[PDB]
RNA sequence: GGAUUUUUGGAGCAGGGAGAUGGAAUAGGAGCUUGCUCCGUCCACUCCACGCAUCGACCUGGUAUUGCAGUACCUCCAGGAACGGUGC
């Protein structure tokens, strides 16, 4: 209801979800350390308690061994990463 | 607001899901539910180091799915 | 009576006594062998007993064939290219057919997983050195017609037919 | 509620099952006592652990978070679930 | 017919006597964190003191001390002293 | 919340297989409805033939793969 | 919608969580969707470890297997309703 | 006694070393751990094998991986 | 039946949605839509917006 | 109704060394085609720690049973290993 929805809003605002809070306020490009070691970069659109992150302008990178690892990197326009695969949520990246 | 209705508000739109079993499935998924329960319909799925297998009725699991890819011309504000 | 897809769709496909996924044709009398692909690879055994099948050929592309039952047949000759359509087919129940010639099983060598066969009550079984040509030209088969292949008979089958 | 596959495993209780756990462990034996938490205390089982040497032991107890699969008696094809 | 040997009772006994113990891991027999548990909680997550994670293979230990092991990775604690 | 049917396995000598390939033989005395156990004289043998007894251990149901009871209890 | 009930009673090849397969006529379902496969076939991979030997997929007889939700990942529909 | 929820109450603000389940570590100030106990760490140095390789600074470290979070 | 697309209609529409997705996965830019895709892919020998010296040539070949 | 027994996951990672052994009909970059030389993905044989031990069928001989039953797998010796996967 109203108080509980406000409580989830506060969990997004002044909790450990402040990363996604900035990601949805200033639209900071977010690093998404996936559990498969896949690095995702893009602007966020939506957030959840379970760390479900909606993303935009998404780039996906992964180091493939053909050796010498090659950093493959491609684009998915929009993205959606429900809170299962995401290991770490980095608000500000170096790029 | 969890992503339940953001995932469930979808039917038979050409999208690309990534199953956590290193595989991808693109197509018109039939219907999604609240706990990330989505089926596949006439979907083309590529596995880890494998072939472009075709599925006429495949039932994709929820936490075994690693990510989702929506259409490019869909307003995420109007979707989530 | 043409062999058709109704006599495929009304057939029984189950896990038979040998834990093999068999499609069965009870009372078919089909003298035309083709169009088994919609078997859908949920099957490994194909039984077509009580058939007027004049020739041993005309089968589609399946990867998991396990048993082929041509039991109670009327085969005259055998087609050759059974191997690319049966990669690892092993059991062939092919008795009661009009096999005579030593060249009636020349396409048999193309079977890579061939392990057992039964061609009894055929004019080809009664001949001398017949099991010799059998255990030679099917080198992979270790048992045929309810008796295993042996080192001595195999050496004799190598020596002969040279 | 209560799941009908779990009800079929209840109908397969007492009698022999052939289960496989997380470590490939194949336990083939009488699955006696079980719970809706898939925690099944069983007996008279040949537990192989997927290494090939199955040992015939008594009073095993296999959970279900490890459970890869479990073969339950075919005679339950007339169980009230499917019909 | 039987009574409780409760897990929270064992955890409280450890944290109250300052019982040092090595705590294993989930998915890995590799590391064990030997130390005295500073406290317990509802979901069996314990805080640590004087803990060092020592490997069975490497035979080396990295010090954590006041460690905070997650509750799902906990396998079993073996009382050292 | 359901408790297990562990009251028979109570006070029994049990050889259980825990994750990481571990083999622990011990005495069940009383458990928690989550199968959260405490094992008396619990001797957890390593991969090799070397084993050790550690007395009182609160073991995981996340790490315990299965368990066997060597008596009819 | 409990969608599965429309495709049940006919044969599907499901996956395991370790890359294998389970082909069978889906009998009944639960909340967690742990499956009940009747006369199931377990088509798994055999480790090749070589380029000079082929890659084969052998399937044993499971019968009625109650595959846990830790095995139900994705299940294509491949068989007619038996 | 130190229950872990008061442990995070006292260690929020201090230098947390967060070692994940893959061994991924971050040495930085931990900001908050909520009812989901997914931690938040800022001014983080990403330590692999105990040697910081990157500085991700502000980040939210999901709880599903962090093996331990200790005061360094 | 096996060679017709639904968006196609047996000769009314084309099979190019995957082509647009591949153009996106190649370009890595959000400033490319259906209008730019058509203005780039309609020309026979008009100026390339994407490289015929890179994997864009193989993508155009596909 | 993501904190130990089923779906917001503990997954992902790569295949032991080396020898003036070979191959890339169609695919490698450099020495600014060919001739020659180097290097970062396997297999085939040969060397070492045939990766080992375990066991389940399996191929060959010899070897016992004549035995009315609703089934994990059933006599035993020996091997050479064509296989499954476990502990390092």
């Amino acid at each position: 209801p109203e108080e509980l929805q406000k409580r989830e809003e506060e969990e997004f605002n002044t909790g450990p979800l402040s990363v996604l809070t900035q990601s949805v306020k200033n639209n900071t490009q977010v690093l998404i350390n996936c559990r498969n070691n896949k690095k995702l970069l893009g602007r966020v659109k939506a957030f959840d308690r379970h760390c479900n992150m909606v993303l935009e302008n998404v780039k996906e990178m992964w180091t493939e061994v053909p050796s010498k690892p090659v950093n493959k990197d491609r684009y998915i326009s929009k993205m959606f990463l429900r809170g299962d695969s995401v290991i770490v949520v980095l608000r500000n990246p170096l790029i | 607001m969890k992503l339940v209705r953001f995932l469930m508000k979808l039917s038979h739109e050409t999208v690309t899901i990534e199953l956590k079993n290193g595989t991808q499935v693109h197509g018109t998924i039939t219907g999604v539910d609240v706990s990330m329960n989505t089926h596949l319909k006439a979907v083309k799925m590529t596995l880890k180091n494998r072939e472009p297998v075709q599925l006429e009725t495949l039932s994709i699991r929820g936490n075994n799915i690693r990510y989702f890819i929506l259409p490019d011309s869909l307003p995420l504000d109007t979707l989530l | 009576v043409k062999l058709t897809a109704e006599l495929i769709e009304q057939a029984a496909q189950y896990t038979n006594a040998v834990r093999d996924r068999e499609l069965d044709l009870r009372g078919y009398k089909i003298p035309v062998i083709e169009n088994l692909g919609a078997t859908l690879d949920q099957f490994d055994a194909i039984d077509f007993s009580d058939n007027e099948i004049r020739k041993l050929d005309g089968f589609p592309l399946l990867r998991r064939l396990k048993t082929l039952l041509v039991n109670n047949n009327r085969i005259c000759r055998i087609g050759e290219g059974l191997d690319q359509a049966l990669p690892c087919l092993t059991e062939l129940i092919l008795t009661n057919n009009s096999l005579v010639e030593l060249g009636d099983l020349d396409p048999l060598a193309s079977l890579k997983s061939l392990t057992y066969l039964s061609i009894l009550r055929n004019p080809v079984t009664n001949k001398k050195h017949y099991r010799l040509y059998v255990i030679y030209k099917v080198p992979q088969v270790r048992v045929l017609d309810f008796q295993k292949v042996k080192l001595k008979e195999r050496q004799e089958a190598e020596k002969m037919f040279k | 509620s209560i799941g009908v596959p779990i009800k079929v495993l209840h109908e397969a209780e007492g009698h022999i099952v052939t289960c496989e756990t997380n470590t490939g462990e194949v336990y083939r034996g009488k699955l006696i006592e079980a719970e809706d938490n898939m925690n099944c205390q069983m007996s008279n089982i040949t537990v192989t652990y997927r290494d090939g040497r199955v040992a015939q032991l008594e009073q095993v107890y296999i959970r279900g978070s490890k459970i890869r699969f479990l073969i339950l008696p075919d005679m339950l094809k007339n169980a009230p679930m499917l019909k | 017919q039987k009574v409780m040997v409760q897990p929270i009772n064992l955890i409280f006994r450890y944290l109250q006597n300052r019982s040092r113990i090595q705590v294993w891991l989930y998915e890995q027999v590799n590391m064990r964190i030997e130390g005295c548990i500073i406290g317990f909680d509802e979901y069996m997550n314990l805080v640590l003191d004087d803990a060092e994670e020592i490997h069975s293979k490497t035979k080396s230990r990295k010090q954590l001390g006041r460690i905070m092991l997650k509750g799902d990775n906990i396998t079993l604690l073996q009382s050292v002293s | 919340a359901h408790p297990p049917e562990l009251k028979k396995f109570m006070d029994k000598k049990l050889s259980l297989k825990l994750n990481g390939g571990r083999h622990v033989q011990g005495i069940l005395r009383g458990f928690d409805p989550f199968m959260n156990l405490v094992i008396d004289e619990c001797v957890e043998m390593a991969t090799s033939g070397q084993q050790n007894n550690i007395g009182m251990v609160v073991i995981r149901g996340n790490s315990i793969i299965m368990l066997e009871a060597l008596e009819r209890v | 919608s409990s969608k599965m009930l429309q495709h049940i009673d006919y044969r599907m090849r499901c996956i395991l969580q370790d890359g294998r397969i389970f082909i069978g006529t889906f009998k009944a379902f639960d909340k967690h969707m742990n499956l009940i496969l009747c006369d199931c076939d377990e088509f798994r991979k055999i480790k090749p470890k070589n380029s000079k030997q082929a890659e084969r997929e052998e399937k044993r007889v499971l019968g009625l297997v109650l595959l846990r939700g830790e095995n139900l990942v994705s299940m294509t529909v491949e068989g007619p309703p038996p | 006694p130190l229950n872990p929820k008061p442990f995070l109450n006292g260690l929020t603000g201090k230098p947390v070393m967060v070692k994940l389940k893959w061994g991924m570590e971050y040495k930085g100030y931990l900001v908050s751990v909520d009812g989901y106990m997914n931690m938040q760490l800022a001014n983080t140095e990403e330590y692999i094998d105990g040697a910081l390789s990157g500085h991700l600074g502000e980040v939210l470290i999901r709880c599903n991986n962090v093996l331990y979070i200790r005061g360094v | 039946l096996v060679e017709f697309t639904d968006e196609e209609g047996y000769g009314r529409y084309l099979d190019l949605h995957d082509c647009y997705l591949k153009y996106i996965n190649l370009k890595a830019s959000e400033k490319l839509d259906y209008i730019t895709y058509l203005s780039i892919f309609d020309q026979l020998f008009d100026i390339p917006k994407e490289r015929k010296n890179a994997e864009y040539k193989r993508y155009l070949e596909m």
